[PDB]
């Protein structure tokens, strides 16, 4: 029973496949074909690397029958750990009926899920992981299921990767208004900080953006992380341009409290409708 | 039982093991996995998930050195066409481009034909081969004026639309207050409204009074007003109005 177990997880690396129990084995050889079941019916190194996320198909009844391999490298949890046990052993409970109704019956699902963190921005284990919102984009298709990627949000005193010109910085009350701003968004928008400091952010956006904004700053407050849609904050002179911000909420690390939001502002465009004036300012 | 319910469920997915008259043992239903996969895509999960595909650029000169076939589906574009990534993209990004050629991560509107763009969330890394950026671009989810108020009744925000429907050009209306605009007859009411828009926070009211054009002909308008609050603060930062001939 040993020898029989040990060429079935040689031929699931045999590295990662020699250290596995019975139980996990099973899993990963039933949710192996379980999978393949469903790609027949959709129908790597660098794919792979190339995500600022990992993949997860994960059922209408709740069962994860497939994840990311760089899914370790996210959450810290790997591949191994957690494939066909259940999406709501590892996310928040506040968020898990919404979780239930997105994996539930419009094809196309967008939204933010805390899961379970256990790599530090080196590794910590099970009772000392922290939640970590994830920005999941994907299908839901037909027995149903859920396929989709799943990003997070970098956080923004600590990241990795460059940022271009047409990005710029911000922070904001916890109601949004503008308690410091980046001195570019001149060249960018056209307001020097000074006139934005004390102002809420809400005045600056086009007025069908509005109702958009506020499910954003929702999740951004219940979840701490948060990426808008396109918007399109007024500009200097008349017009508007476009942006995307990923907003996230800092804590000050002494007294546990929420400090501010923190902002980073993609730029998508240029000024537009630059001849049409919107708002007072 | 979970064990077995493995074994089970293993051989229930096991076509060659499943197509039996009976049900073998564990030895066996072991073995018959390990052969059965023995026997025996990551682009379609990323493709069906969020609609992405992958590319190739060269990083000195920007121009591509592979494409997957996803570009069709993705966003129409044979792969036979997709040549320099900035003749593929909106001109105005070929600056935010440029910079971007460690692992790298951007947004940008390119182009996709039968002059139309679509944004597309783009993740990546330099790779060396002078070198290389290896990217996944994916795609994303998604008469009357509308004009905006602070409590008082003073234009905050319109859209170019007024000047189609009462004929001032914004700069006219904002900062003047609307019952300025109103029938006298009708100004109390127009202010009732204001007076309850707020007092019934949350949702709207609608409310009809004769709007001041600009060759001052008084028209008729039915307007839908509703308060929008901080979802923070519940600060009621503006009313919102749609006023409609
Ligand atoms: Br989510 C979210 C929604 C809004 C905001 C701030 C940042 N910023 C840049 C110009 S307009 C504006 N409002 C941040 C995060």
């Amino acid at each position: 029973e040993t020898e029989v177990f040990y060429e079935l997880a040689h031929e699931l690396p045999h590295s990662v496949s020699s250290h596995l129990d019975k139980a996990s084995i099973m899993r990963l050889a039933i949710s192996f074909l379980r999978t393949h079941k469903l790609l027949s019916s959709v129908c790597d190194n660098l794919y792979l690397k190339a995500l600022e996320g990992f993949i997860a198909v994960v059922t209408q009844d709740g069962d994860m029958i497939f994840l990311s391999e760089n899914i370790s490298k996210f959450m810290g949890l790997t591949q191994v750990e957690l494939t066909g046990h259940s999406i709501f052993d590892f996310t928040h409970p506040c968020d898990h009926e919404e979780i239930r109704e997105n994996l539930t019956l419009s094809t196309e699902r967008d939204f933010f899920m805390r899961m379970k963190c256990t790599v530090t921005n080196r590794t910590v284990n099970l009772k000392s992981a922290t939640w970590k919102v994830l920005h999941c984009t994907g299908q839901v298709r037909v027995l149903s299921c859920l396929i989709i990627m799943c990003e997070p949000i970098q956080h923004p005193s600590h990241m990795d990767i460059p940022l271009d010109s047409k990005t710029f910085l911000s922070r904001h009350s916890m109601d949004m208004k503008f308690t410091y701003c980046d001195d570019r968004i001149l060249e960018l928008i056209g307001y020097h900080p000074e006139e934005l400091l004390g102002r809420s952010a809400y005045e600056f956006y086009h007025a069908l953006d509005s109702e958009n904004m506020t499910k954003s700053h929702q999740n951004l407050c219940t979840k701490g992380q948060v990426v808008s849609g396109q918007y399109r904050m007024l500009a200097k002179h008349g017009g508007y341009v476009w942006l995307e911000t990923q907003g996230t909420v800092i804590y000050n690390p002494r007294n546990l409290q929420p400090q501010c939001i923190m902002c980073v502002n993609y730029v998508l465009s240029e000024i537009e409708k630059n001849d049409v004036v919107f708002s007072m300012d | 039982n979970k064990m077995t319910a493995y074994i089970t469920e293993l051989s229930d997915m096991v076509p060659t093991c499943s197509a039996l008259a009976r049900k073998p043992d564990k030895l066996t239903i072991l073995r018959m996995a390990v052969s059965h996969m023995k026997s025996l895509e990551l682009k379609h999960l990323i493709l069906e998930a969020a609609d992405g595909f992958l590319f190739i650029v060269s990083c000195e000169t920007g121009r591509v050195v592979y494409v997957s076939d996803s570009v069709t589906p993705v966003l129409n574009q044979p792969q036979s066409e997709w040549s320099t990534l900035y003749d593929q993209v909106h001109p105005d990004d070929v600056d935010k481009l440029r910079e971007q050629l460690s692992r790298r991560s951007f947004i940008c509107r390119m182009r996709c034909g039968t002059p139309h763009f679509v944004v597309v969330h783009c993740t990546g890394y330099i790779k060396a081969w002078k070198f290389c950026l290896v990217a996944i671009g994916r795609l994303q989810v998604t008469t009357e004026f509308i004009s905006r108020h602070n409590i008082e009744g003073i234009f905050t925000f319109v859209d170019h639309r007024c000047v189609a429907t009462v004929g001032y050009q914004p700069q006219e209306l904002l900062g003047k207050n609307i019952v300025e605009f109103c029938h006298p007859e009708d100004q109390q009411l127009l202010r009732d409204s204001f007076q309850q828009v707020v007092k019934l926070k949350g949702q709207v009211l609608s409310v009809m009074f004769r709007f001041r054009s600009k060759t001052r002909e008084w028209l008729w308008m039915r307007t839908s007003s509703f308060t929008f609050q901080n979802p923070y603060s519940d600060e009621i930062e503006y009313i919102i109005c749609t006023n409609t001939n």
